[PDB]
RNA sequence: AAAUCCUUUAACGAGGAUCCAUUGGAGGGCAAGUCUGGUGCCAGCAGCCGCGGUAAUUCCAGCUCCAAUAGCGUAUAUUAAA
RNA sequence: CAAAGUCUUUGGGUUCCGGGGGGAGUAUGGUUGCAAAGCUGAAACUUAAAGGAAUUGACGGAAGGGCACCACCAGGAGUGGA
């Protein structure tokens, strides 16, 4: 408690905290850094990058290219610095979410005259929905015109980006000393540490061989020669490719790097006893002949009109809560048969174990998620497995991938390829909290069939959309609601939060159009949902405290089948049914308020739902966007 | 039959479980008063320390009852 | 958590269903209340009213002009 | 105890927004609000119609 | 210095869905809704008092209105009220 | 209340001392004492009231009166039993 000794204390915290940031520097980019990967997205139509990357190439180039798409290496030791570039056209939404979710730093290029394009703007709000490694803005044109429209065009970009981009400035591009400049801006940037890719170890694919076991099975070995850029990646754990689905591997070897800062050899085995298998189920499989029984008792358009009945039914969904109209020819005990009615929908109880489908016997619970996860996440940070390392120039010979994914590789596509935590590729019932972008405005029923990037996945399935509450029992929505945030559940491959959520929609012919984007909640079958039907009614004779109401049922015994279930009412009171009177649907019920006549009668009965098992892995290839 | 059924519980997921009289004189009543100065003494120090004690109990109880607003 | 000295706090979201927003380990800057330290007159022990959730404010969300990057 | 999150913003039937003119804005609001007072006034015996006097 | 802006000026440039004005509020302090619909001690509002347990002057939306107005909120230090 | 007066028409000298209520006369330190304890003396946090005079009398588990066979006594008829 002093002058010096105060102000030491000072001293001691700035040189923790210089340290951890030299400890994360200089581990990324350089001469233990993989290389620092930059990938490039362009908005506008008017950007020829062409001459952007070739204003931005120069050091010295290493120059790969693919079929279309042409990425390649970059080094100077002149900053002593590793750069990747890789280039990606937006729309092309497949190519673009596949390689900058493994991006590390990602540039925008923008024309002077305008900000985003509407390509662009797809493209954008799906890299804001999956996480921005970093952005840094650019243009192209600002020297073509002398001072006074070049400002009012600086002007004119940073207040058409600051309604979407609001703190960030436009370092142009004309000359190859801006190039300089941008390059030397890119080596010193705060990386947004993204918290799923630091969780696992993930390669990109810089390049693809193919050695096939014969050519008639269309299944061989893959050679995946790159960098490693996570964690540090075990041998007898699993492998991803992200467009084609999960796959073990056979061999890791260490190749020299044919690209260092300046100028056939294995390090692991599989063993199959230690390295987990493919297990992606459950593993093991004198009455007259007159008389009645009474006395003896003494003794392309149609498309658009499914649209409308759509736009129908969420009228008829969300301008009413979820009302249901009563059933008139079939018993109506017998179609409403798994329906039971609970007094408060916060408190009274509900088995979790039991009605499960015959599907839920082929899942994988968790018991304690958040333990089991705090002792994976720990045996990744303090522990050191016997993999290869960050950085090492690695080649894997995958055992198992057919060959359509290396001409795809050969087109131009990216490949990367994560590993996987521990339980990671078993199924298991998923929950997904995820909102609506107001970019479509198309109705998105329940059991729609969509497509999920759930945490480097791409998978089709089929949800249930759901209240977000920290309770036990959970409604079932009908619709997906345009402005709460709604949690998804699907039968799906088990991952580890934090994730995000992205899902799109078939519009025709592979126009993957953005509907929902969010995060991955806690994953377990326990989270029943609740699906509720309101059964209405008319109080037709109307005494103190006491109403004969008919609509709502038309038997005589389902009103003795329905006896214990509390009504409620629109105005709030709380009363629930006597006997039954009609042979007809009609019934006496008691009250605690006076009916008014301009009322509703109405009662709730409720039943468990789970989403459907549709875990189709393949996801159709995207078309490029267009505006609608 | 109404309200009521089944519904057992049967089929779930696979769980992946983590007094002075008269004739006494001099040093007979002494011993008696140097007897109860002892008992006074180290009953008092007892109820000193004892006091001492449920001040550091009702202080740490407190500390926790700060704790449980702030946590 | 806080970044600028390690105190733990506990802080308000103001607006209905915004809770949503927020997502764990999100850079948030946290803001204070009005009474100085004080409590609000219907929540015991509670000090600071949230605004931003990664460099966008609350008020935004709230009215959806703006989205939110992660 | 978190017991919901945002029942009451999404539930509501999303009455969307009419369609009027703009208001003057500017000097001829303070125009309007003169005249709207002090100009075309109504003798009044209580003055309790107010300027949003809604039934 | 050489320019840009400012000033002076040729030519085009005005019918209101435009060349469009927002930020807060409408129980009291405190200026202005017992208007219409939803939600129903929940979600929430609120600087304090209080509201919301079903006809809600406070919530959420529209419409109207208020104060300021190209500026207005919120947090914090501080001063007057003290 | 003959001072609790000569005080916004605010200045005769002069000492101690109070700034919402709790946390608290607790900590902790110094000091005195053989000891119990005495003197000085916090803060973290919490709460919108705690309090002071007077003012009505729903409630009396407070007391007195006064009435009634939709009260009792003395009794009748009973009902309640089938």
């Amino acid at each position: 408690l002093s002058r010096v000794d105060q102000r030491h204390r000072a001293s001691q915290l700035r040189k923790q905290k210089k340290e951890a940031v030299l400890a994360e520097k200089r581990q990324l980019g350089g001469k233990d850094g993989p290389p620092h990967q930059v990938l490039v997205v362009p908005l506008h139509s008017r950007i020829s990058l062409p001459e952007a990357m070739q204003l931005l190439q120069d050091g010295t180039v290493h120059l790969n290219e693919l079929g279309n798409t042409q990425n390649f290496m970059l080094l100077c030791p002149r900053l002593k610095h590793r750069w990747f570039f890789t280039s990606a056209r937006p729309g092309d939404l497949h190519v673009v979410l596949d390689m900058a979710k493994v991006a590390d730093t990602i540039l925008f290029l923008l024309d002077p005259l305008e900000g985003w394009d509407s390509t662009g703007d797809y493209c954008l709000s799906c890299l804001f929905a999956q996480g921005l490694p970093t952005y840094t803005l650019a243009v192209q044109g600002i020297s073509g015109l002398p001072l006074k429209k070049q400002i009012d065009t600086r002007k004119k970009l940073s207040k058409a980006v600051e309604k979407r981009f609001p703190h960030d400035k436009l370092l142009l591009l004309d000359t190859q000393q801006e190039a300089g400049m941008l390059l030397r801006q890119l080596a010193n940037q705060k990386q947004q540490h993204l918290a799923f890719r630091d969780r696992r170890a993930y390669l990109f694919a810089h390049a693809v061989d193919f050695v096939p076991s014969e050519e008639n099975n269309l299944v061989g070995t893959l050679k995946i020669s790159g960098y490693v850029r996570g964690q540090t990646l075990n041998v007898n754990r699993l492998l991803h490719i992200v467009g084609y689905g999960d796959f073990q591997m056979k061999q890791i070897d260490a190749p020299g790097d044919p690209f260092p800062l300046n100028p056939k050899v294995l390090m692991k085995a599989d063993p199959g006893r230690q390295e987990s298998l493919q297990a992606e189920v459950i593993p093991d499989p004198k009455v007259p002949k007159g008389t009645s029984s009474y006395q003896a008792e003494w003794i392309d358009e149609e498309a658009e009109a499914k649209m409308l009945e759509k736009y129908k039914q969420e009228r008829l969904e969300e301008m009413f809560p979820d009302e249901v109209d009563t059933p008139r020819d079939v018993a109506a005990r017998i179609r409403f048969q798994k329906y039971r009615g609970l007094k408060s929908f916060r408190t009274s109880p509900w088995d979790p174990k039991e009605n499960l489908p015959q599907d839920y016997a082929r899942i994988f619970q968790f018991q304690n998620f958040t333990n089991t996860r705090k002792s994976i996440f720990k045996e990744v940070e303090e522990k050191e497995v016997e993999g290869a390392e960050v950085g090492w120039y690695v080649t894997l010979h995958v055992s198992e991938v057919p060959v359509s994914v290396v001409e795809c590789f050969r087109q131009g596509t990216p490949l990367i390829a994560f590993s996987l935590l521990p339980h990671e590729q078993k199924m298991s019932v998923l929950n997904m909290v995820v909102r609506r972008d107001p970019g479509n405005t198309e109705p998105v029923k329940a059991k729609e069939e969509l497509i999920f990037h759930c945490g480097f996945r791409r998978f089709r399935a089929s949800p249930l959309f759901s209240q977000h509450t920290a309770a036990d029992k959970h409604k079932l929505q009908r619709f997906l609601t345009a402005d709460m945030a709604l949690v998804a559940t699907v039968y799906a491959p088990i991952t580890f939060p934090p994730a995000s959520v992205l899902l799109f929609k078939q519009k025709s012919n592979g126009m993957h159009s953005l509907i929902a984007t969010g995060h991955l909640m806690s994953v377990d079958p326990d989270r029943m949902v609740i699906k509720r039907v309101v059964l209405s009614g008319h109080p037709f004779k109307i005494f103190t405290k006491m109403a004969v109401v008919r609509y709502m049922f038309f038997n005589r015994e389902d009103v003795l089948w329905f006896k214990p279930v509390e009504l409620r009412t629109k105005w709030g009171r709380r009363g629930h049914i006597k006997e039954p009177l009609g042979t007809h649907g009609h019934m006496k019920c008691s009250f605690d308020g006076k009916l008014k006549s301009q009322d509703t009668v109405l009662m709730n009965l409720y039943k468990r739902v789970f989403p459907k098992w549709t875990y189709d892995p393949y996801v159709p290839e995207p078309v490029p966007w267009l505006k609608s | 039959s109404i309200c009521s059924t089944y519904s057992n519980l049967y089929n779930h997921p696979q769980l992946i479980k983590y007094p002075r009289s008269k004739n006494e004189s001099k040093e007979d009543k002494r011993a008696r008063k140097q007897a109860i100065k002892e008992e006074r003494k180290e009953r008092r120090v007892e109820k000193k320390a004892n006091k001492l004690a449920f001040k550091l109990e009702k202080r740490r109880q407190e500390k926790e009852l700060l704790n449980l607003k702030k946590n | 958590q806080l970044i600028k000295n390690g105190k733990k706090i506990t802080a308000f979201v103001p607006n209905d269903g915004c809770l949503n927003f927020i997502e764990e380990n999100d850079e948030v800057l946290v803001a204070g209340f009005g009474r100085k330290g004080h409590a609000v007159g219907d929540i015991p022990g509670v000090r600071f009213k949230v605004v931003k959730v990664a460099n966008v404010s609350l008020l935004a969300l709230y009215k959806g002009k703006k989205e939110r990057p992660r | 105890s978190l017991a919901r999150a945002g029942k009451v913003r999404g539930q509501t039937p999303k009455v969307a927004k009419q369609e009027k003119k703009k208001k003057k804005t500017g000097r001829a609001k303070r125009r309007m609000q003169y005249n709207r007072r002090f100009v075309n006034v109504v003798p009044t015996f209580g003055k309790k119609k107010g300027p949003n006097a809604n039934s």
